[PDB]
């Protein structure tokens, strides 16, 4: 129907859940009366007050700390970080005092918690905070990681992780929060859901299988573009979900096209990538590639200022397009 | 015949930031007397049966004993509701205990069984109860934590507390300041209690922090000391404490002053950064269960005899929970998967190698 | 003709745990006045070409402006020696021009050319020089760090100290109570700043922190509050503190109040919490360029036309500065890889795909 | 002659290193007066004094923020974490003010620092206690990030953390303290040196590759002298260095015996044989794989307290020989 935009449809999410339940609730830096440092929350502190939509002082640990006690005791935050890079700080939080606990519990105490921000690449921002944190949280037991890449993924996903009685990590995407996408009549209900763990096929293929998630699924879609012209046929897959990953999915495509290019934004090293790719190897759908699968990373240094520098330590379309035509060897 | 109840003096508290602390006076009464008796006495016994079994091996890994602290335990505990909240670090067998679960729960746990409250996948330093958020093995993580339990009970209006501890080496933890200032800065209704033991593992006060006044490292939220080896003087302490966020002015911090008996884990001796007489000094003078005892005989609350009867069937107790801990079985393999996600349909999990699967039911 | 030198009354600082404070009276030289209005002035019309370049896009990503706070940066400067060490944020766009740098390679670092201090490879928030560790983007990350440096100034034993500055908002971050301890504990030179330009961000000192006297949150730490728009003040008050470190007394709080006539950074007009006038307020009552102005001119030591000159002067400089940021060009793409690790054989690292190798040079 | 444990290698190291530079000191909770958390630090507070050897409080992120410092400013310190698992407050400190800082100051300030302590898993210490970081650090460049197993490798690679004008994560393993190994008249030397970034063969062999790091490396050796009985010689790699991980050994290993496993001890997702396995499939050996490398890793679970459990959540000798005969078919 309409244009919704990644930011106006994960602010629509958290305001259907908000007035759905008395128990969410949301803090951090800037949330409330600034509406937002990047505009996410507008509007919700005005709808919600003091008691809902909650500024804090710059204290990761102590906030996440103060979320996951009220999770503990009933209530259902959202626990917002103005960058993924600042999570840092709070990490220990994150992993021991909230994905941990059920297990260590015996089952007694869940944490319905919500850890949401901005992850990986911006615009010049420079080393500090530019880190994609995918492969950091994915590798934990106990959390769930998801990944949004346009309005839908944005709005089903956020909905899901308040939803969802776990510790639920939404990296989120600075660069695509301005970016506009067609909001179907399902996408505007408040009941729109989007499964945690479940892949999506963002285009058909038969010749191979481009895996990616966040921002470069958009830049995997160029790719198919070009390709598209010259004969080639790429399926393009968005995980949505880094933790648990839908390998099925991969899998039964690359059964299909019988080869596999990994897409991310983060480092190479021990990235998601690295997991797609050996999850293959030791997967039944092996013996169905022609030609070994490759990544597709951002480069292995801290980001740089300097335009011509960010832009070859990031995923471009043509690096895309050059991994695809080695695989095919064409 | 007896006393209904009898009067005591109690030490007063050090304040900081109070017109008015807690009375030097108190009441005590014959019933709630003998039970504050069974329950130090069952806490103790609990300990000393603990150690013993980490001796034998049926207990491995941490183990952290609380025994000479058991006025806080069942002092915080005499003066909060059932319904109130309480959370502490790793040192929890005692809280455990007061918080409502049986020793043959804390032991089963302790020695690693399917009859633990954990289902022996916690152990010593991870165990849940009703309002009791558990022990925690990060330093310092429970103070947020605490905060944040607090905070829900001015969201939910029930007029509850929360009671956040932490130890005087946990106390130079910089989280626990930033719950400090958003705990003040809300007006949350949290109790910080800094257990002062004298010792943070093996480094005493004096060499992990530039100042050893607890209960004033709050600065703008206000505080008072306590003696932690006297039931009766902690018990009012907290009355007094609650009372102070029940009524809605914000947090407040309260140092009780005690002592551990052992060295920290059963791995650390504890005799290389303190002497023995001072230990056998600080059981000698200020045992908080002789100190009640005593109080009790000599003002014709309780005969020596009735006090006799009651050790017995504690130790009864604690022997056939030890028993029952010693034979309980060890949770089923097919288990291990168990408990990763709240609220979620079956799955499975990985183990050594990609075809070892467990499965794994909320 | 002129006088050589004037004395000048200057504001008393509130004072925390401390007897005496920094003098009420002080001794300007004309030179010294001289010197210091051409910098502050420097550091003024850098920030405001700053911002024409950021809205040209020649500047991209963070940029943080500090034009209200000049008293700051050169003030400090002016109370301490070379050999002396300082750290802050990323507000750091004066500290780099007093602390050595040049104009040239301050823009030409923002607007990301080869002729940066940093070749381009960091921007607004990441510069370094001599004895200058640098704008740090991690709130409250350089006051552990700073300490850190006071630590190696008494490990050399060479009678240096360290100021390590973090604003308001900063100010509730734990690692910097963690550095309190130590740093008081371990008796280091470490001068503990606090600019306060009354807002974190969006968010304002009553909003973020419950006690908004930042001189104090140190507790066992002696502090003291100075004027942060007036040059003087900042400049007799940093002379005491350093004083007082150079003598061994240990660490010691200073909080300054200033104020910024821009907002957070660049993608924020800062209006939306604060009012047009309250800014208009300041900048006629309190700018700190145009105090120093009047003492000078009241007091014989330079006149009104010899001061428009050094505007004249300084504004040309700037222009000039950025007619070389804007032209110079970007650094080659073939040094993407460099200055990874120091002191290390070259290797290779990969870039976007397995195909793309880029040299690393130490 | 002459054992020496994993424990007294790893002092004598940082004793020959103190006495030949000044600027190398080292802080912690309880390294001095105490003799070490796990006694690593044995006599050092008595031969070195207050100002080399400092016990901190409770304070991570404040001393290992200090510790930077001290390194920026031109010192040369070691920061032990009483295990890794209590890194996770001090990360930032570790990724975002020294791993960077290097880079971002374009060669202008080093910051020669070494974090060192257990990881990993231990013995009944439970889910908050046994977290293996190797993937976490490796990741991260700007980073160098090493892993010993024996008294030589721990020795060798502390004395070259040290030396190194980086930041080096020297991950250490608590049940490797007390084993004694055959110190050879070259370990005792104080020029004794392992390169960071080489691996080594424990165990020629021609029939599978055996890669690991850290204790399971003595697991694996374990393994191999099971499976020589029975006619499979099986080439053991101790990797010793996590990043910048020698690739090509295993590939030239690989090369000669068609197959491969990994062993590690952390948790499989994103984890240390996900890279080794995305790398051999990129790389030139992949064509030499008669079959796919398959994972040995601990389970996917939050480290369980009971005995049978955790013994099922960490590699034991009979997972690794089992995955071994899988990939040889036999
Ligand atoms: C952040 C952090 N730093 C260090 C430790 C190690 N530690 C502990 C345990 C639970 O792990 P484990 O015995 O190794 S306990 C502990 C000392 C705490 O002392 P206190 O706060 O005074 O508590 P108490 O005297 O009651 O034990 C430390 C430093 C830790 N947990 N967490
Ligand atoms: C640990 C941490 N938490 C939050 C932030 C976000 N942040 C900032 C930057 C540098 O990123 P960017 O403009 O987004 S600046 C900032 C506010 C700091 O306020 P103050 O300490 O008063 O500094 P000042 O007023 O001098 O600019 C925050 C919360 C951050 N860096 N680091
Ligand atoms: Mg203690
Ligand atoms: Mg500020």
């Amino acid at each position: 129907s309409l244009q919704v935009t990644v930011r106006d449809a994960i602010n629509q999410g958290m305001d259907e859940e908000l007035e759905r339940d008395e128990k969410v609730f949301l803090l951090g830096e800037e949330v409330a009366q600034y509406d937002g440092a990047y505009k996410v929350s507008r509007g919700l502190w005005k709808k919600y007050g003091d008691k809902r939509i909650i500024d804090t002082p710059i204290s990761e640990m102590g906030f996440a700390g103060i979320a996951v006690g009220a999770a503990m005791a009933g209530l259902r935050p959202i626990c917002e970080f103005m960058t993924f890079n600042f999570s840092m700080q709070a990490i220990d939080q994150v992993i021991n005092s909230a994905a941990k606990t059920y297990y260590m519990s015996g089952g007694l105490q869940p944490v319905p918690i919500v850890f949401r921000g901005p992850n990986g690449a911006s615009a010049g921002v420079a080393a500090q905070h530019s880190q994609c944190f995918a492969a950091w949280y994915g590798h934990c037991p106990g959390l769930k990681v998801v990944s949004p890449w346009n309005s839908e993924d944005a709005k089903g996903l956020i909905k899901s992780a308040i939803r969802d009685n776990n510790p639920v990590v939404v990296l989120e995407n600075e660069l695509m929060y301005g970016v506009p996408f067609e909001f179907p009549p399902e996408a505007q209900s408040k009941d729109f859901l989007i499964p945690i763990g479940k892949a999506k096929i963002e285009r058909q293929g038969t010749h191979i299988t481009v895996v990616s998630h966040s921002r470069p699924v958009g830049h995997c879609l160029e790719a198919a573009a070009v390709l598209s012209k010259e004969g080639v046929e790429c399926e393009v897959i968005n995980m949505r979900t880094i933790r648990p990953m839908d390998m099925e999915t991969i899998e039964a495509s690359v059964m299909k096209t019988n080869h596999l290019v990994t897409v991310e934004g983060g480092w190479p090293q021990f990235g998601v990538g690295a997991e797609i790719c050996a999850r293959i190897m030791e997967g039944p759908a092996f013996n169905f590639l022609d030609a070994p699968a490759v990544r597709v990373t951002g480069a292995d240094v801290p980001m740089p200022y300097a335009k011509i520098l960010e832009d070859n330590s990031i995923p471009q379309v043509k690096d895309i397009i050059f991994a695809i035509k080695k695989t095919l060897n064409i | 015949s007896f006393a209904n109840d009898a009067t005591f003096e109690i030490k007063k508290c050090d304040l900081h930031r109070l017109e008015e602390g807690p009375p030097v006076t108190t009441v005590l009464t014959r019933e709630d007397g003998l039970k504050y008796y069974r329950m130090m006495q069952t806490v103790r016994r609990m300990e000393l049966k603990a150690d013993q079994l980490y001796k034998q091996k049926i207990i491995r890994g941490f183990c952290h004993l609380c025994d000479g602290q058991e006025a806080c335990c069942v002092g915080l505990e005499a003066g909060i509701n059932p319904t109130d909240h309480l959370i502490t670090a790793y040192r929890a067998h005692g809280f455990t205990f007061t918080r409502g679960l049986s020793v043959r729960e804390i032991l089963a746990e302790l020695t690693g069984r399917k009859g633990g409250c954990a289902k022996g996948k916690g152990g010593s330093m991870h165990m849940y109860a009703k309002n009791f958020y558990g022990g925690n093995g990060i330093v310092g993580a429970q103070v947020p934590l605490g905060a944040g339990i607090a905070l829900a009970c001015k969201y939910n209006g029930k007029d509850e507390v929360c009671l956040t501890l932490y130890g005087d080496g946990a106390a130079n933890q910089g989280q626990i300041f930033e719950a400090y200032n958003m705990a003040a800065l809300w007006k949350l209704p949290c109790i910080f209690i800094c257990e002062n033991n004298r010792y943070g593992m093996g480094t005493s006060v004096e060499r992990a922090a530039a100042s050893t006044d607890y209960y004033k490292r709050g600065d703008f939220i206000p505080g008072l000391r306590v003696d932690g080896m006297d039931i009766l003087c902690v018990r009012e302490a907290t009355r007094f404490a609650a009372a102070y966020c029940r009524s809605g002015k914000g947090p407040i911090l309260m140092e009780l002053q005690t002592y551990r008996y052992h060295g920290h884990s059963m791995s650390d001796p504890g005799v290389s950064y303190r002497t023995r007489e001072e230990i056998q000094e600080v059981r000698s003078k200020s045992d908080p269960i002789m100190l009640l005892k005593d109080r009790m005989v000599n003002s014709n609350l309780a005969s020596v005899e009735e006090l006799k009867e009651i050790d017995v069937e504690v130790r009864k107790e604690i022997e056939d929970a030890a028993q029952f801990a010693t034979a309980d079985p060890e949770p089923p393999l097919e288990e291990l998967g168990y408990h990763i996600y709240s609220s979620d349909p079956p799955f499975e999990v990985r183990g050594a190698n990609q075809w070892i699967k467990f499965k794994s039911v909320s």
